[PDB]
């Protein structure tokens, strides 16, 4: 098991340390994994991939994510911890990750 | 392009847009193909040339047909298609029936001459012809098929299916061969797509008339879907069936003046006896 870089940050003032470049890349990887792989309990469907499909059908450009899904055991509790403490820095990383997930499923979305 | 797609036979059968799910189905289909809603909903002339070529390539590959045709160009004027000019000439020839036959002939002649000149008034007449009656005919035919499926007008009647209206949507269009053939051919395949086992019988359709032809019906029909043609010739026998119905005794009030044998006029009172006689003909050929 490799070192979890994010779990050692839990006590800091997170505004000062999510500007660290090695932390931002790690958060950006894990949020894309969350979008691709999260399962609602008792359900077999990738919820946010279904939501991106219905978003692309209407040509909308914003995606709604549930904090409960972020903070459950199958989510990413480090991201759910960091998010109310440094929202200006955190939402930008999540926007970048969501854009990279959408642009691979639908290459025409740059138009 | 959106309005052009939503009245065609192919995309209507594929998306089942006479039902409630049609808008969702076509939006998902456009998302799969990779075309934006704004591109489909602005006027097709407004797009840049490379964007037009890309969209036309995608939809040609989707429809997967071997169709090809002729294009005519003159100076710096807009390019025209022989298929579009054919539709405009046909609808100026055949409608409305309240105009005299020579006037309709001269109107079709004028529309055909307008396509080989760059003059502003002539091209304006041609574009008005495109953007009123050619659109309206397609929309009325689609509405007829959608109402038929949604209110279950088509019933089995022994060896054939029967369709009848309460009212016809536009009686100027009912007497046109183009309208009748296109609408009935669309209607049988739309009806057969909903449920299995519907491919082995012909369809008979009846439309009523009012006003100066009150008390009359226009009757036509289409061969079964499952029929196999030995070559490319598309042979039919339903006009022959109507003709042999006419020979039965006691006679029925049938008018058989047209050059096409699979369109007739029938008195409204003789509908029941006509149904029984036509069933006798189809059963006697089944024997």
């Amino acid at each position: 098991i490799p070192v979890d870089i994010l779990e050692n940050i839990r006590g800091r003032t997170i505004r000062d340390h999510v500007s660290d470049e090695a932390v931002a890349k790690e958060i950006e990887r894990r949020f894309k994994n969350f979008l691709r792989s999260f399962h609602e309990p008792g359900n077999k469907q990738t919820k946010y991939i279904q939501m991106i499909k219905s978003m692309a059908a209407d040509n909308r450009e914003s995606l709604e994510v549930s904090f409960t899904d972020l903070s459950d055991d199958n989510g990413e509790q480090n991201i759910s911890y960091f998010l109310p403490e440094a929202p200006n820095e955190m939402l930008a990383i999540m926007d970048r990750a969501a854009t990279e997930v959408v642009m691979n499923m639908y290459p025409f979305y740059s138009r | 392009l959106f309005s052009a797609m939503m009245v065609s036979e192919y995309f209507s059968i594929k998306t089942k847009n006479w039902t409630q799910k049609g808008d969702v189905n076509i939006r998902h289909l456009l998302a799969q193909l990779g075309i934006t809603l704004h591109e489909t909903k602005q006027k097709f002339e407004a797009l840049p040339t490379e964007q037009r070529n890309l969209v036309v390539d995608v939809l040609e590959k989707e429809m997967d047909s071997s169709f090809a045709t002729f294009f005519g160009t003159l100076g710096y004027c807009g390019k025209l298609s022989a298929c579009d000019v054919a539709r405009a000439v046909t609808l100026r020839l055949e409608m409305p029936k309240s105009e005299t036959i020579m006037n309709r002939f001269r109107s079709g002649q004028s529309i055909l001459r307008s396509s080989i000149t760059g003059e502003r008034q002539d091209r304006l007449n041609l574009n008005n012809t495109f953007t009123s009656i050619c659109q309206r005919t397609l929309q009325v035919s689609w509405k007829t098929v959608a109402a038929a499926i949604n209110q279950s007008e088509i019933i089995p009647n022994g060896p054939y299916y029967l369709f009848s209206c309460s009212r016809s949507i536009d009686e100027d269009m009912v007497d046109s061969r183009h309208f009748l053939y296109n609408t009935a051919g669309f209607m049988i395949r739309a009806f057969a797509s909903m449920k299995k086992g519907r491919t082995t019988k012909p369809l008979i359709a009846m439309f009523p008339l009012t006003g100066e032809s009150a008390g009359w019906l226009v009757v036509t029909g289409v061969m079964p879907i499952a029929t196999i043609y030995e070559d490319s010739l598309l042979k039919t026998c339903i006009g022959r069936a109507f003709e042999r119905v006419k020979k039965m005794t006691p006679p029925l009030r049938i008018v058989d003046d047209y050059f096409n044998s699979d369109i007739i006029r029938l008195k409204s009172e003789d509908r029941t006896r006509f149904i029984d006689f036509l069933q006798t003909v189809f059963e006697g050929t089944s024997n």
